[PDB]
């Protein structure tokens, strides 16, 4: 599809079974979740952005269908106020920007 | 929110 | 042109009649540039994400050149960790995301 960005890129995700809204983010070199229980083993990690860093855990290898587009890798879960998907999977579903 |  | 996303979509813009390295981010509503004078009034406004929220200089309907592609609007100034160009300027160039 073509994603206008009149509004936010909000789209459908499904992982580790259930079904998210996440915003499509080119500015984001990670995929970063809202807090959620997911199985695992997991690595902390710090990630930056606007107003500073937070504290997220790192899973590696899991799989995320994005608006019907299969892609798997590493998931940021912690504290953000939104769901977001980054180049890391972005790459894997063959989006790119264009105009 | 707003700047992800 | 079209813009895959292995790497960070880092651009060139003039701004103020001065080049700068700026980030197209589809992530974020708004077009925030590190710390630089810009002619003109502005006003203050706090946004906010990852990390939470700083404080910036609202600057009105400023020209801004972004790969070649002419826009006018809505520049934030204040401590980002890098330049970002945002969905009020990425729409007026005419961007999109595709997969």
């Amino acid at each position: 599809p073509q994603i206008t960005l009149w509004k936010r890129p909000l789209v459908t995700i499904r992982i580790g079974g259930q079904l998210k809204e996440a915003l499509l983010d080119t500015g984001a070199d990670d995929t970063v979740l809202e807090e959620m229980n997911l199985p695992g083993k997991w690595k902390p990690k710090m990630i930056g952005g606007i107003g500073g860093f937070i504290k997220v855990r790192q899973y590696d290898q899991i799989p995320v269908e994005i608006c019907g587009h299969k892609a798997i890798g590493t998931v940021l879960v912690g504290p953000t106020p939104v769901n977001i998907i980054g180049r890391n999977l972005l790459t894997q579903i063959g989006c790119t920007l264009n105009f | 929110r707003k700047i992800l």
